[PDB]
């Protein structure tokens, strides 16, 4: 069959978010609140196109919007964020409940210096609507033509001509 | 044919609801009324057959067979009421019901317009005949004889089932009236060779063919008298009727497939007739004479000329009446001496003169005395086989010597000479017995006055 089309290695170069998972988990709710729109544009494009190769640029926007998220933490609130993700980082399951006072200090410093409200219980799991300018994929499965069905039954049912027609039976 | 099927079926409540002293007389009366009505089948035309319905028709071949079939039931009731007098009442009614059921299968065997309905009735005729032989036969060998009668017929006929369904798929129909007009020539091949064998071997067993005849001197000997009458008078003629229907579809391959079987019959009628010269069992002598006479019907069907079909249907009707009368005469001695040995009771004209006159007339019609229809069928088959090959007259004429020789030796051994001294239970002939002889012989001699009704579809 045909040749698969891989993008170049230059099309895969982006400035990586080189932080650990406890840094991401400590900043997760404010990341979902602030970096909402390009993340949801990317995931809409990702569930609609069903191809990562059709989703690179929006993905780069995700990797563009995460970094601007962290710099805006790193400029203003590096101390409560560091003290909070260290405590998140201690736990082997990375519990939020072990770290509520560092969470409260990080939320206080962020709400004072940046005005970000942490999302309540239920908010980040909502199904949201996304207004994009890319087109809807008309054939996302790349399906070819389907076979035509067999012709249906039509016409009023007349009796059997001369019955069963079984060898000598007249009905 | 439904005017003959429904009275034959109404013979069942007629025989199961009769009073115990009345179950022979009522069935005899109403079977004679059905046989009187059987003459309405004689509405036959020079061009067309008498085509009743989609299921039933009758040409001039089936019509004498139907009149003989409906005539043989009262004669079987007369023949079989003496030796079943001591029988249980319900078993006596079951016997009469088996004969009625056999007639019911036979009359829509001969009138089946479609050939698989012909096959179904043609093989339905086994079950009452098998039950009659294996239940009301006298000796031990009736079980073995029933096995031979069953498994020669079915081994011949289950290929015929496949062959008829093959014709059903190929031509679209097994209507004989359609297959008169849609018959295609059957070319020379091995496929058509085994087609011909599957169409013909069931009827070769039913005739019987010589070499396949081994069921007959058991099944016609180990049976009661009604069984022997219906076997030798009607059930050997299902084979000839089926061949005359089925060789329509088997042309032109029959014109060389017939050559072995014709030999098997032309030599067979020399052998079996010769066997009748040295038989000790009188009932077996009549059985091998039946094989000898039906060999001529096999030859006449396989040479397929008009004179041969006319002689073959005349010889079938004539042999039906003659052989049924001969079995009834052998039973008239066997009810007195209780042995079928022919050398046992001799000189019976000294004791039974009118019955010896019946023996004389049956033996003269057996040897094809002119102008009986026995001789008419014999002579026409001889004419057609002379046209087939001028040498066959030798095998015909030598047969016509031996056919005389066993017919009179049977008369000389049973009726002539000095009587056996130690046998003293030779009663005078009952009125029933002479009635049975006259109802066999007087139709057979009256048909000499007007033989054109027993000469078939191409008179
Ligand atoms: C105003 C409103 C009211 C109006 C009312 C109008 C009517 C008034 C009268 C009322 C009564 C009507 C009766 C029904 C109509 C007539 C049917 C008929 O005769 O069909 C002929 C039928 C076909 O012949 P046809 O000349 O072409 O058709 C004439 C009509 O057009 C036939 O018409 P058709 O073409 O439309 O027929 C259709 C088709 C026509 O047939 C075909 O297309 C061919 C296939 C038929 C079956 C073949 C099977 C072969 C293998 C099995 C053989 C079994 C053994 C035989 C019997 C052994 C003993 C029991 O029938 C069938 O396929 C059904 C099967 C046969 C049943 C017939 C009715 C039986 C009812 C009583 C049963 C009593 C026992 C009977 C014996 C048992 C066997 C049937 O004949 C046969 O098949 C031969 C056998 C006889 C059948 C039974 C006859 C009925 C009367 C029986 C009275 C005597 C009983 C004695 C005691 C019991 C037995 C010991
Ligand atoms: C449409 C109406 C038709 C009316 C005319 C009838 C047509 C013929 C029908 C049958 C005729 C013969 C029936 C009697 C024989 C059976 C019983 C018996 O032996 O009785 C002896 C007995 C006299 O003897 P007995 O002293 O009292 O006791 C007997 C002895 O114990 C011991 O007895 P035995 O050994 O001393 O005597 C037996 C003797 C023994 O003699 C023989 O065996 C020699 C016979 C063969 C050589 C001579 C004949 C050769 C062929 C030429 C003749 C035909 C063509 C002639 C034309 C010119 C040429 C073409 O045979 C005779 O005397 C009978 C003479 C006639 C024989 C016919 C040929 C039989 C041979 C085998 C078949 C050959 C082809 C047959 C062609 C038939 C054509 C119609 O006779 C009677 O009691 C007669 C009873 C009443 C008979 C009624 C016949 C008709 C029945 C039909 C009823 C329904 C239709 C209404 C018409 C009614 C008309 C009255
Ligand atoms: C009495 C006892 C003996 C009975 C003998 C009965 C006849 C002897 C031969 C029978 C052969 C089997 C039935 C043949 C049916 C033919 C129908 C037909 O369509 O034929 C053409 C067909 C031809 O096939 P076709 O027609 O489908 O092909 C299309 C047409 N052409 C040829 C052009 C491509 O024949 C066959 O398919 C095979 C026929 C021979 C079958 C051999 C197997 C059976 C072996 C012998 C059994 C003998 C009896 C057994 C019992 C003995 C005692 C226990
Ligand atoms: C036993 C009890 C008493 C008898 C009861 C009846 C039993 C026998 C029933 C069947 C009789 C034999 C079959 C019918 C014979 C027909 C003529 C015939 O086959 O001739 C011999 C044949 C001559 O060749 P030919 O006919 O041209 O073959 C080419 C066909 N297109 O020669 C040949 O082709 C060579 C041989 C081929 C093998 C044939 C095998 C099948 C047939 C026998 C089974």
């Amino acid at each position: 069959p045909g040749i698969v089309e891989l993008p170049s290695l230059e099309d895969l170069k982006v400035q990586e978010v080189k932080v650990s998972s406890s840094v991401l988990k400590a900043a997760a709710h404010h990341y979902g609140a602030q970096c909402d729109k390009p993340n949801k544009e990317f995931m809409l494009c990702r569930w609609e196109e069903k191809d990562p190769r059709r989703c690179l640029e929006e993905g780069k926007l995700v990797n563009q919007c995460a970094l601007e998220f962290f710099r805006q933490i790193k400029r203003h609130c590096a101390e409560p964020f560091t003290e909070y993700w260290t405590c998140i980082d201690y736990s082997g399951l990375q519990l939020f409940r072990r770290c509520r006072k560092e969470q409260a200090q990080f939320d206080k410093c962020v709400l004072d210096k940046l005005g970000w409200v942490r999302p309540d219980l239920g908010e980040l799991s909502k199904v949201t609507k996304v207004k994009t300018d890319r087109p809807l994929p008309e054939n996302p499965y790349h399906s070819r033509a389907r076979p035509e069905p067999n012709p249906e039954v039509e016409g009023d049912l007349k009796p059997a001509r001369h019955g069963s027609r079984l060898f000598f039976w007249t009905m | 044919m439904l005017k003959y099927i429904i009275p034959t079926m109404m013979l069942m409540p007629l025989t199961w609801l009769s009073k115990n002293s009345m179950i022979w007389i009522n069935t005899t009366l109403h079977s004679l009324l059905i046989s009187l009505t059987s003459l309405l089948l004689l509405n036959q035309f020079g061009d067309n057959s008498l085509n009743f319905s989609l299921t039933f028709f009758s040409d001039s071949l089936s019509t004498p067979l139907l009149i003989l079939t409906m005539w043989l039931l009262p004669l079987m009731l007369m023949a079989s009421q003496h030796h079943l007098s001591k029988e249980n009442l319900a078993r006596k009614k079951l016997f009469i019901s088996m004969l009625i059921l056999l007639q019911l299968f036979l009359i829509m065997t001969f009138t089946a317009t479609e050939l698989i309905f012909f096959y179904i009735m043609f093989e339905a005729t086994l079950v009452p005949t098998l039950i009659i032989i294996t239940r009301w036969g006298n000796q031990t060998e009736r079980l073995n004889a029933g096995l031979y009668f069953l498994f020669y017929t079915l081994a011949g006929s289950l290929p015929l089932l496949v062959a008829l369904i093959y014709i059903q798929n190929t031509m679209g129909s097994l209507n004989f009236l359609i297959l008169q007009y849609w018959v295609q020539p059957m070319p020379n091949s091995w496929s058509n060779t085994f087609m011909w064998l599957a169409c013909m071997m069931a009827f070769m067993v039913k005739m019987p063919l010589y070499g396949l005849h081994l069921w007959l001197p058991k099944a016609h000997v180990e049976a009661p008298i009604a069984g022997s009458m219906v076997l030798a008078a009607i059930l050997l003629k299902l084979g000839g009727y089926g061949m005359m229907r089925i060789t329509l579809l088997l042309n032109p391959i029959t014109d060389f497939m017939a050559y072995p079987f014709i030999m098997l019959s032309l030599w067979g009628m020399i052998m079996t007739s010769s066997i009748c010269l040295r038989q000790t069992d009188l009932k077996s002598l009549i059985a091998y004479s039946s094989v000898s006479h039906m060999a001529l019907v096999i030859v006449a069907i396989l040479i397929q000329t008009p004179w041969s079909y006319m002689g073959a249907t005349a010889l079938m009707i004539a042999h039906g009446l003659t052989s049924s009368m001969l079995f009834c005469l052998a039973n008239s001695n066997y009810e007195r001496v209780h042995s079928r040995t022919m050398i046992l009771a001799r000189g019976l004209q000294t004791l039974l003169p009118l019955m010896a006159a019946w023996w004389l007339l049956a033996s003269l019609t057996n040897l094809a005395l002119p102008p009986s229809i026995n001789l008419i069928g014999e002579l026409f088959v001889v004419m057609s086989t002379f046209s087939w090959s001028n040498i066959t007259i030798i095998l015909m004429g030598l047969n016509m010597v031996i056919t005389a020789l066993y017919s009179l030796y049977m008369l000389i051994t049973t009726q002539r000479g000095k009587h056996t001294h130690h046998i003293n239970n030779i009663l005078p002939s009952f009125t029933r017995e002479n009635a049975l002889m006259s109802l066999h012989m007087l139709p057979l001699l009256l048909l000499s006055l007007n033989p054109k009704i027993i000469l078939g579809p191409l008179y």
